[PDB]
Formats: C-alpha cells, structure tokens, sequence
C-alpha cells in the first residue's frame, strides 16, 4: 500500500454525470544498475549507468469529446509499460 | 524505490570469464500518471527509481593465460529516489542486459 498498483481512477477534472472518464495512474517497478560491458561497447555514446524505466500507461483508450469543447483520452485498461511522454 | 543489494557481474574480455561482486544499488516502485489531456507543449519526464548519489569503487579481476589480472572500477549507489534518470550518465532503457549479464566472449 506504500505504492498503489497502477490502475484506473475517475478523473474529477473531466468526469461528468453518468459518463466518467478513467485514467491510468499508480506505481510500477523500476531499477538501476551498473552498465554491463557488452552494451557499454555498442554504446558509442558511453554511459556508466543503466536504468530500466516503466511508468503507468493506458493500454487502450477511446478519446471522447467533453465539456470544454476539447478531446481527452478515456482510458479503459492499464499496465506498466514504457515511458513515452505527453 | 529502496536501495537494495544486487549482484553485478564484472568481466575480462580476454579471459573468457566473469566475477560476481555483491554491490548495492536501486530498485523498487514509483508513482506515475498517464495524462488524459496531453498538451502539445511537452513534456513531463515522469519519475523513476534510480540513483541520487553514486560513489565509485574498484576490485581485483583475475587474469589468465596471457594477461595479468587487473583492477576494475564500478559505480555504487549511495542513495535512491524516484527522480528522472540522468541521461548525462545513464542509459535509460525499458529493458537492459541486466546487472549480472556476462558476455564471456565479446560480439
Ligand atoms: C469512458 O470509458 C468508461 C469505460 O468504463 C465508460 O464507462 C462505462 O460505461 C458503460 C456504458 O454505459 C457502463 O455500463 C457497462 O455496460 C452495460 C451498459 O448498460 C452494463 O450492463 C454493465 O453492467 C456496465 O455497467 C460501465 O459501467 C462504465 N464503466 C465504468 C468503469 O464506469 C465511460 O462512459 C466513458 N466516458 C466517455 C465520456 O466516453
Ligand atoms: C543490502 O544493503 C545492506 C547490506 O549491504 C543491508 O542493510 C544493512 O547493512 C549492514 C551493513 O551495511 C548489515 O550489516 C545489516 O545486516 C543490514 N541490515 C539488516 C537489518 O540486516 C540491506 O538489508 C541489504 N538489502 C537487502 C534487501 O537485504
Ligand atoms: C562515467 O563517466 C565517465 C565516462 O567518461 C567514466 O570515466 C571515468 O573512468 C575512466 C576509467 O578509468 C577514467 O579513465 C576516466 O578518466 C573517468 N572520467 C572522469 C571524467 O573522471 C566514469 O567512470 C563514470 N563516472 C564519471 C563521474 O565519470
């Protein structure tokens, strides 16, 4: 419970009566360790450390139109995958 | 995102073998949200388990047939947090070879 597992939660700022709007948020495993040799080689741009990032992201979404006249993503499933930013 | 003891692997390309050191590093969980509204004006790096402070060390790596055993210096985690991997020192990937990966013979 220290770090709740990544899941859907109703997003208050965009949710509306009868028609919510879920969002993925939560925790995911990650770590960092000394870069092994085989990679430090293929690494023309040499880096001494390695981190294996894994943020919470929607596995699927609808993308609806809401109040403000704009369109938001309405997540339906979630999982800890790669960090692509927004 | 505690700071736990793992087992890295140091290797001597020339001698076809690897040694196993029991050093301490970072691992654990961190909180992130996948924005429902994505403003074109990037970004928000998202936090991740990694290092805050890293002191170096060195160890003895046996030699062999035609090479004298030498010294190897390796990074060690001082303290862990959920910051943003420092690209100016870290290879931030989704999946790497792994701390204990031993490529006995290169290529
Ligand atoms: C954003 O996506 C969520 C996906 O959960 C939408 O909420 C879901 O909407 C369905 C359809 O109204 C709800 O009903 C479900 O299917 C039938 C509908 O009659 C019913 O028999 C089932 O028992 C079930 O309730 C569903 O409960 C609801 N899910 C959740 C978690 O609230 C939501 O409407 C979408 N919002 C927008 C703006 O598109
Ligand atoms: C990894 O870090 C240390 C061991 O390197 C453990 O924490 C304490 O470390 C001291 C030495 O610095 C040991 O003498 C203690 O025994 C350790 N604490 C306890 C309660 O035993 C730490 O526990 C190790 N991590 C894991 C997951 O075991
Ligand atoms: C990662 O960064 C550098 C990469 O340039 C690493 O290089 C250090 O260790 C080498 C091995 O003996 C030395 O030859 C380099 O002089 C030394 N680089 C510097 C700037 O001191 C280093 O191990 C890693 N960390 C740091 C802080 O450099």
């Amino acid at each position: 419970q220290d770090c709740p597992e990544c899941t859907l939660q109703e997003n208050p700022f965009f949710s509306q009566p009868g028609a919510p709007i879920l969002q993925c948020m939560g925790c995911c495993f990650s770590r960092a360790y000394p870069t092994p040799l085989r990679s430090k080689k293929t690494m023309l741009v040499q880096k001494n450390v390695t981190s294996e990032s894994t943020c919470c992201v929607a596995k699927s979404y609808n993308r609806v139109t809401v109040m403000g006249g704009f369109k938001v993503e309405n997540h339906t499933a979630c999982h800890c995958s790669t960090c692509y930013y927004h | 995102c505690e700071l736990t003891n793992i087992t890295i692997a140091i290797e001597k390309e020339e001698c076809r073998f690897c040694i196993s050191i029991n050093t301490a590093w970072c691992a654990g969980y961190c909180y992130t949200r996948d924005l429902v509204y994505k403003d074109p004006a990037r970004p928000k790096i998202q936090k991740t388990c990694t290092f805050k402070e890293l002191v170096y060390e060195t160890v003895r790596v046996p030699g062999c047939a035609h090479h004298a055993d030498s010294l190897y210096t390796y990074p060690v985690a001082t303290q862990c947090h959920c910051g943003k991997c420092d690209s100016d020192s870290t290879d931030c990937t989704v999946r790497g070879l792994g701390p204990s990966y031993c490529s006995f013979g290169e290529m």
